[PDB]
Formats: C-alpha cells, structure tokens, sequence
C-alpha cells in the first residue's frame, strides 16, 4: 500500500477539504458522457430482461439510471483527479528534497555523442 | 514548348544535313509530310491557338514554397524532441 498511511489522511473521507483547490470536472466531460451511456445501456438491459419494449418502455426509470450514473461518475472523477494531483505533488516534493538522488545530467549533442551504426543489408 | 532550363537539361546543337537528291523520282516521304501538315498540324495548331487565347483571358499564378533552414541533428541535444523533429 502506497497512499494509505500518508500524514494528515482522515479515514473514511471520500473528498477532503484540500481537494477543493482543483478544477471540478466539466459537466460535458467525455467520462461523464460515458457514465451516462453506461446508465442508458443498463436501462435498456433492464427492459430486455424484464421483457418490455427496450427503447420505449420505462422512460422514467431509464432517466433515473442515467442520472444516478452521472452523479456517481462526477464524484468518482473528482476523487480520481484529487488522487492524481496528490501523487504528482508528492513526487515533485520528493524530487526537490533529494537532489543528490535526482541529479541533472550533462546534455551532449548528437555531434558529440558517438553511437554505433548497424547497416541493413 | 521549351519551358525548362537548358543548362539543367543540356542538349547539343542539332546538325541536320541538307537534302541533296540524286534522282528524278519524287519523294513519297516529302509528299506525305506535306499531307500531314495540311491535315493534322494546321488543325491542331488552330485548336491550340484557341485554347491558349482562352487561357490568357484569366491568368493566375502559383508559387514555389520556400523552406527556411533549421538547426540539424548535430546541433540538436540528446532527448530534445522538438529539435530532433525539426532536424
Ligand atoms: C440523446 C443524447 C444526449 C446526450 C448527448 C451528448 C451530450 C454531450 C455533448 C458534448 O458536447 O459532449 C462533449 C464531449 C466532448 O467534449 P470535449 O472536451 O471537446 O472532448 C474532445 C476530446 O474527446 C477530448 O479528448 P481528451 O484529450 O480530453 O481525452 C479523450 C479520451 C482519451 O482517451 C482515448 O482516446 C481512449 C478512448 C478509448 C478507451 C478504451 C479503448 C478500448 C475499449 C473500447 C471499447 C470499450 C467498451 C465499449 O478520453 C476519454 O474520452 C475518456 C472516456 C472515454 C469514453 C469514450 C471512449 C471509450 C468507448 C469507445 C467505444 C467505441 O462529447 C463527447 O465526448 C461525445 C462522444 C460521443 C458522441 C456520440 C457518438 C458515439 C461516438 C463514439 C466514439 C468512440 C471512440
Ligand atoms: C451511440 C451508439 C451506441 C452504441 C452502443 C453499442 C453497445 C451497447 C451495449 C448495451 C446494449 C444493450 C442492449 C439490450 C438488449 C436489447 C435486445 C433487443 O431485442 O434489442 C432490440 C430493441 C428493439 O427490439 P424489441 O422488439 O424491443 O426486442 C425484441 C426482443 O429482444 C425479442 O428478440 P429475440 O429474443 O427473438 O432476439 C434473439 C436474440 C436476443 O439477444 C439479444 O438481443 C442480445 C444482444 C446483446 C445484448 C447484450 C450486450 C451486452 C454488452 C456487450 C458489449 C460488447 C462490446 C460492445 C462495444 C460497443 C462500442 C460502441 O438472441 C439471439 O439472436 C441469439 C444469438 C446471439 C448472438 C450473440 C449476441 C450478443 C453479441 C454480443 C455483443 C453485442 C454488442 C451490441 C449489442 C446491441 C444490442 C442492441 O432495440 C434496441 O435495443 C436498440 C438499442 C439501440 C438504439 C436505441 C434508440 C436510440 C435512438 C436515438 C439515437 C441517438 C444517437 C445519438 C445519441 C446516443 C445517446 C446514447
Ligand atoms: C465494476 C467494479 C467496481 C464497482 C464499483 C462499486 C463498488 C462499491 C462502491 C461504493 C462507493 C461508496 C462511496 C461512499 C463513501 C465511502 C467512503 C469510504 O468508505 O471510502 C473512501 C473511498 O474509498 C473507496 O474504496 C473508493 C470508492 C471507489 C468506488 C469505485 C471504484 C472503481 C474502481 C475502478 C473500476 C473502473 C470504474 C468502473 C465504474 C465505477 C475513503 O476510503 P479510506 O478509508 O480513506 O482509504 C483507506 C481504505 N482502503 C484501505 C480501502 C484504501
């Protein structure tokens, strides 16, 4: 386990207060659209299993499927973006704190670099 | 037409010997050349004249794209993707 045990981690918290400094996902996000598509597919499968007209029966429950999937997907995307931002922040902090472990290397141009040539014949 | 550079595409001067017949018989090649000029060359020349007159009514130009010089892979640093792409 990598992230668990991080200092300042409040248990059983889906979104801490520091996650509110990040841009919230746009409502037109392709991931949100895919979540809504999954909800619509679940509604169609529900109609098919229960032996109802697939594309015309249960419009209210299909709408509820889509809405629930979009809601949960939005919150899941917020948490995912927060976790990735936290990972990048920790990585950059450690790189700053350990310059001898992450040193800069000399940049030699290809004119100076010697590389072997392997003919194709 | 000669819309090309003679220096880039060299061609030695053309030496055509003059016709010096030694017989009284007529020349079928010459007669057929006259017939060909009367029947083919003149009509195609007239058609080309009409077409080129129509082309000169609206004359527009196109250009040869010039590409700037950029630093090459010798000057590019290692793992420098933009300079490597340009080179
Ligand atoms: C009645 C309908 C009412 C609702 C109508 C729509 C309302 C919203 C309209 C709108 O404007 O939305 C904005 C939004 C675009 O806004 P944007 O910010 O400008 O996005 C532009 C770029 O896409 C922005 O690109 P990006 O750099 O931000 O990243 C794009 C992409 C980067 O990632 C990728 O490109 C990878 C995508 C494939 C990943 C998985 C591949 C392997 C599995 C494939 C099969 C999976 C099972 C099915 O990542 C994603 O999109 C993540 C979610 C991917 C879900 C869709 C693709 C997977 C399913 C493909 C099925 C075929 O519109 C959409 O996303 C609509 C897409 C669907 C249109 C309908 C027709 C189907 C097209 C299928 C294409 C499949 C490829
Ligand atoms: C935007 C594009 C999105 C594309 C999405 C593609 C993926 C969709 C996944 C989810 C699909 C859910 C389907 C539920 C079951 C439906 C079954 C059925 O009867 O359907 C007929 C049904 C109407 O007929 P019905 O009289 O009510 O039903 C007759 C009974 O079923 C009585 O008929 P029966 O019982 O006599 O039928 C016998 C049949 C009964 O068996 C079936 O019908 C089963 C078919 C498969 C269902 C389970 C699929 C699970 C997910 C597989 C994912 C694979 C990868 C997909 C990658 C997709 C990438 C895009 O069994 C057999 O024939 C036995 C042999 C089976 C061979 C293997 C079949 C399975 C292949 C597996 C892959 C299939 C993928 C495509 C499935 C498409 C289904 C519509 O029509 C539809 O369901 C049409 C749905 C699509 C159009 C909806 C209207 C849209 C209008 C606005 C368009 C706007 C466009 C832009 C905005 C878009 C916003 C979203
Ligand atoms: C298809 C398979 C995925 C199924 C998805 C549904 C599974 C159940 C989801 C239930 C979500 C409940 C969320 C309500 C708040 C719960 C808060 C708490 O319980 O969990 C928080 C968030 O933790 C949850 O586990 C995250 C929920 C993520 C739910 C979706 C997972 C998707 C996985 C990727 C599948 C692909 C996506 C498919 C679309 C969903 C904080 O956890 P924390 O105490 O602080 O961390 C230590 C605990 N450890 C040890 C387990 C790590």
């Amino acid at each position: 386990t990598m992230m668990s045990g991080r200092p300042g981690r409040v248990p059983l918290q889906f979104l801490p207060n520091e996650a509110r400094s990040l841009p919230p996902p746009k409502l037109t996000d392709p991931r949100l659209v895919y979540m809504g598509f999954l909800g619509y597919c679940s509604g169609l499968i529900d109609n098919a299993i229960r032996r109802r007209p697939v594309v015309s029966a249960g419009l209210h429950r299909q709408l509820l499927y889509v809405t629930s999937f979009v809601f949960f997907g939005y919150y899941l995307l917020k948490r995912q973006d927060y976790m990735y931002a936290l990972r990048d922040h920790d990585m950059f902090a450690y790189v700053k704190s350990h310059p001898e472990d992450f040193p800069e290397k000399d940049k030699k141009t290809y004119g100076e670099i010697l590389e072997e040539f392997h003919p194709v014949r | 037409p000669d819309s090309w550079d003679k220096d880039v595409y060299p061609e030695p001067p053309r030496r055509t010997p003059a016709p010096a017949p030694q017989t009284s018989l007529p020349n079928p090649v010459t007669y057929l050349t006259k017939i060909f000029d009367l029947l083919v060359d003149r009509p195609v020349t007239l058609a080309r004249e009409f077409i080129e007159q129509q082309h000169a009514k609206n004359r527009y130009y196109y250009y040869h794209r010039e590409f700037r010089r950029v630093p090459d892979i010798t000057e590019c640093e290692e793992k420098d993707i933009l300079c490597m792409f340009e080179a």
